[PDB]
RNA sequence: UGGGCUACACACGUGCUACAAUGGACAAUACAAAGGGCAGCGAAACCGCGAGGUCAAGCAAAUCCCAUAAAGUUGUUCUCAGUUCGGAUUGUAGUCUGCAACUCGACUACAUGAAGCUGGAAUCGCUAGUAAUCGUAGAUCAGCAUGCUACGGUGAAUACGUUC
């Protein structure tokens, strides 16, 4: 829990001094991390989705929830209820471990890495990072990767403003 | 051959490996003998005219 | 050239252009026609727009690309 | 049985040692001369001390599965860097600049008329 | 958590060999090698070629080539 | 300047290499002819297992060099096996030419060791120093020949006949 200790000790104080919070309860914290992978091609080959779920499970450490089509779409040849994605929710220690790992071991492994988008904020203090190769993550061996596909990592924070979310993520160590 | 090509062959080449031989009578790039600096066609014509010292039809 | 007794070949103009602006971290893309130039460790992290015949393909140099020619990463023929 | 692979029992030692992946005729002769052993003696008529010396010499030549892994790693590296040789390895075409209009069967598989 | 559904998870020390820098965190990589840590308990170690303290973009410095690498062999040539 | 002419699901012609015991491997030892050589032929010696590198004699030619021909002969081994056959394929590491071998040269060392176990319909050359096999040299050419043009070594079978 090195990242959690950092947040409790340094980040809390820095952010509180920076934003002039009358109480400590206003200090933003990372509420959760949702790792989603949308597999549209599961329509044509469910085995793709199975491999994607296995890889996501290896990355995260907990079985992912299989997300199914909310509605039918003729153009995609998609029927309602067909599993076309996977999702993992990370909270607490597992969340912090995954976050520090993503910052330190995984992200630098991106070819020609030059930082992550600083504008990729929903507008309310939540940050979405679109990784484009699962091979970035250290837990996956490229030998067993039948296809390369990306992920979406949504860091949902209690910050009310993109400014505060940026400050928190920067203090945590997010490149920009 | 093209006059510009003949001129480019005569001119000095910045490389040294970039030097190639052309028949000096007509300019054919292919099948040029070194001893005569002639292509096979010009060699045959001049041998028939008898204007290549010591060159005659062979047989054995 | 290829023989070890001769150092790995690289165009002097290409090498000096790479060396220029080495200190600055805002390294830019280098236009080059030198498909024959070898990739030195000095090239790691650089972007070379290598002419493949009609257009300059961008090539990003990594450590594993050291020792190869810049032309090996700008294919010339198109098939399917 | 050397390097975890059995070798023909009735074959001379020098020839039989070539059955080890990574061991050819030249390396077989060199190993046999380093670990003093008769060239013509068959492996079946061989001494345990000779077999141990042969194993000792062989273990460090980096043969068999390690050699295979190294070759595969090289091929995978040249495929991953997106080299010309890598593209040709992916497409199963000759890598060393042959002509594919004809006579490329050993790389392209059987003829698909 | 539920029992028997999640993959096995345990602490590991990721080690950036370039800078010989060690960080402790959970994962499922499960390397055989084991190294001691400041807390009395030992945990396995995951070798890492490039990390935050070693990537040029994070560090602000040029990365250092490792031994037995392409650059090393090229300079030996 | 760089890239095509060197592409590649395919079909055809011409060849090179083989499928083995009339052979493969290892060591020793003979017998040709015809050509080329000036900034070209590069002897001997030393170095490297190797392709090759350093020094360097002779030679503008019946003088010196290219340049030790191979098949063959004599000894050991394999014993009818996809093998001690066959060498495509690709990994790594070298040599040489060229300002430069990525596309796209040749060769060398180590390893890898595919098909192929005399080939359906059909079809080709050849009447004797011919066919078949074995090497050798030269034009082009910095480098690059399984092509082309010449040279010799060993050296056959058959032609009844004109029905088709
Ligand atoms: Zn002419």
């Amino acid at each position: 829990n090195r990242l959690k200790e950092k947040f409790n000790t340094e980040v809390t104080e820095n952010l509180m001094k920076k934003f002039n919070y009358s109480s400590v309860m206003e200090v933003p914290k990372i509420d959760k991390i949702v790792v989603n992978m949308g597999v549209g091609d599961a329509v044509q080959n469910s085995k793709v989705l199975d491999n994607a779920v296995e890889e996501l499970e290896l990355i995260t450490g907990q079985k992912p929830l299989v997300t199914k089509a909310k509605k039918s779409i003729a153009t995609f040849r998609l029927r309602e209820g067909m599993p076309i994605g996977a999702k993992v929710t990370l909270r607490g220690e597992r969340m912090y471990e995954f976050l520090d790992k993503l910052i330190s071991v995984s992200l630098p492994r991106v070819r020609d890495f030059q930082g992550v988008s600083k504008k990729a904020f929903d507008g309310r203090g939540n940050y979405t990072l679109g990784v484009k190769e699962q091979l970035i993550f250290p837990e996956i061996d490229y030998d067993k990767v039948s296809k390369v596909r990306g992920m979406d990592i949504v860091i949902v924070t209690t910050a009310n403003t993109d400014e505060e979310a940026r400050e928190l993520l920067a203090n945590f160590g997010m490149p920009f | 051959a093209k006059t510009s090509m003949v001129a480019k062959q005569q001119k000095k080449q910045k490389y040294a490996v970039r030097e190639y031989t052309r028949c000096e009578r007509c300019g054919r790039p292919h099948s040029v003998y070194r001893k005569f600096k002639l292509c096979r066609i010009c060699f045959r014509e001049l041998a028939y005219k008898g204007q290549i010292p010591g060159v005659r039809k062979a047989s054995w | 050239a290829r023989s070890i007794k001769k150092g790995p070949f690289v165009d002097e103009h290409l090498m000096k252009k790479v060396e220029a602006q080495e200190g600055s971290e805002k390294k830019q893309v280098i236009k080059t026609w030198s498909r024959r130039s070898t990739i030195f460790p000095n090239f790691i992290g650089h972007t070379f727009a290598v002419y493949d015949g009609r257009k300059h393909v961008p090539v990003y140099v990594t450590e594993d690309m050291v020792g190869h020619k810049l032309g090996e990463f700008a294919p010339t023929r198109t098939f399917k | 049985r050397i390097a975890g692979v059995d070798i023909p029992r009735e074959k001379r030692v020098v020839i039989s040692l070539t059955y080890i992946y990574g061991i050819g005729t030249s390396t077989a002769q060199k190993i046999l001369e380093e670990a003093n052993v008769s060239a013509d003696t068959r492996v079946k008529d061989l001494t345990d001390d000779e077999l141990g010396r042969i194993r000792e010499v062989v273990d460090g030549y980096k043969v068999e599965g390690d050699l295979r892994r190294e070759t595969n790693l090289n091929i995978k590296r040249l495929m991953e860097i997106s080299s010309y040789r890598g593209i040709r390895h992916r497409r199963g075409l000759p890598v060393r600049g042959q002509k594919t209009k004809n006579n490329a069967r050993t790389r392209k598989g059987p003829v698909k008329t | 958590m539920k029992q028997g559904i999640h993959p096995e998870y345990h602490q590991v020390i990721f080690l950036d060999t370039t800078t010989n820098f060690k960080f402790l965190s959970g994962s499922t990589k499960t390397s055989s090698e084991m190294m001691e840590w400041e807390d009395g308990k030992e945990y396995p170690v995951i070798r890492l070629d490039i990390s935050s303290d070693s990537h040029p973009f994070y560090t602000g410095r040029q990365k250092f080539a490792a031994a037995d690498g392409r650059v090393e062999r090229f300079n030996k040539k």
